[PDB]
């Protein structure tokens, strides 16, 4: 199949700050891979982006009977959804489990990668930090950021670049809503 | 009303 | 902000391809299956709290199919450019040998959204417990997919997670195996 495919977008955003104190409303047209009209509720009216979207915008904004509908969405739609959705979405939280290991099964006293795994949690936001006999490690300390697994959990991995001597304490700590005091997993060299 | 609410898009021009 | 709700709709020609689903920070909420005329919680505990309308959500497909052919007459007919997806797979969890877990093919930056994708354990084609995600919608107006896999962990067997796009020349495979 070598075809020509033609693609049009229908995206209506709402946007939320600070609970829902402030609502931005954003209704997106796009053909293709091109925005060509929008409504932005702190506009109050609908802007073509590109010209191809000019017979849309000035057409639309004649009819303030759709302007009205918009404008209100903001209460009706917006701040409705987030009402409804708000305990299984906003307020979701789900525990990461943390595992510790070294990436390389070897002897000591070699350059090794010692990972702490952070998985299954939500929401995305985290602090992991690693300590080596009570002192935090600030340098040395790869990460894979945030990774959004699709089945509304994340992961991360946090690296920290090290040559274990015998002896030696490495502890994670991670922070997470999920929870109200610290996660601490620790490996003994 | 738990019901999730939704718009629907206008009609183009022409 | 803290959060972003977004309605997202699609329809493709001449595909006659049509989506409708919420998403929430990156996240599919739901999507109304077009053939059935239901509604698909991604996490099916969501249903339980909430509800919607399947049918409403055809109204706005056919609204989308009408508007699309007015605009691609508008635009006398440039047809979509095809942008490769970027292809990743990852694991669930750590590996642990012999210890139930699940790949991941993330499937990423792409468009027009159809993809094919299949699994394969050593060559071999695999759909037991096979599941995705639908298209999710992305700021730049690409698309993203989730493809997963269930599997039992052991050193003896390798995957591929293979994607055809029409922005791709062949066929890609993205490989993983056990490594230790």
């Amino acid at each position: 199949d070598t075809r020509p495919r033609f693609l049009w977008q229908l995206k209506f955003e709402c946007h939320f700050f600070n609970g829902t104190e402030r609502v931005r409303l954003l209704e997106r047209c796009i053909y293709n891979q091109e925005e060509s009209v929008r409504f932005d509720s702190d506009v109050g009216e609908y802007r073509a982006v590109t010209e191809l979207g000019r017979p849309d915008a000035e057409y639309w904004n004649s009819q303030k009977d759709l302007l009205e509908q918009r404008r209100a969405a903001v209460d009706t739609y917006c701040r409705h959804n987030y009402g409804v959705g708000e305990s299984f979405t906003v307020q979701r939280r789900v525990e990461p489990k943390v595992t510790v290991y070294p990436s390389k099964t070897q002897p000591l006293q070699h350059h090794n990668l010692l990972v702490c795994s952070v998985s299954g949690f939500y929401p995305g936001s985290i602090e992991v930090r690693w300590f080596r006999n009570g002192q935090e490690e600030k340098a040395g300390v790869v990460s894979t950021g945030l990774i959004q697994n699709g089945d509304w959990t994340f992961q991360t991995l946090v690296m920290l670049e090290t040559v274990p001597r015998s002896g030696e304490v490495y502890t994670c700590q991670v922070e997470h809503p999920s929870v109200t005091s610290p996660l601490t997993v620790e490996w003994r060299a | 009303g738990s019901d999730a609410r939704f718009l629907r898009g206008y009609h183009l021009y022409a | 902000e803290e959060h972003v709700i977004i309605q997202a709709e699609f329809y493709l020609n001449p595909d006659q391809s049509g989506e409708f689903m919420f998403d929430f920070d990156g996240d599919e909420i739901f999507h109304v299956d077009m053939a059935k005329k239901e509604t698909v919680w991604r996490l099916e505990e969501f249903g339980r709290f909430a509800s919607f309308e399947a049918q409403g959500a055809l109204a706005n497909i056919a609204v989308d199919k009408a508007n699309l052919e007015i605009m691609t007459k508008r635009s006398n007919y440039t047809p979509i450019t095809n942008v490769p997806p970027e292809v990743t797979v990852l694991t669930n969890s750590p590996v642990e040998l012999r210890e139930p877990n699940v790949l991941i093919c993330f499937i990423d930056k792409f468009t027009p959204p159809v993809v094919n994708v299949t699994w394969l354990r050593n060559g071999k084609p695999v759909t037991t417990g096979v599941s995705e995600t639908v298209f999710l919608p992305r700021e730049d107006h690409l698309f993203r997919k989730f493809h997963y896999l269930p599997f039992l962990p052991s050193t003896e067997d390798v995957y591929d997670c293979r994607v055809e796009h029409w922005g791709l020349d062949e066929p890609l495979l993205k490989h993983w195996e056990f490594d230790a």
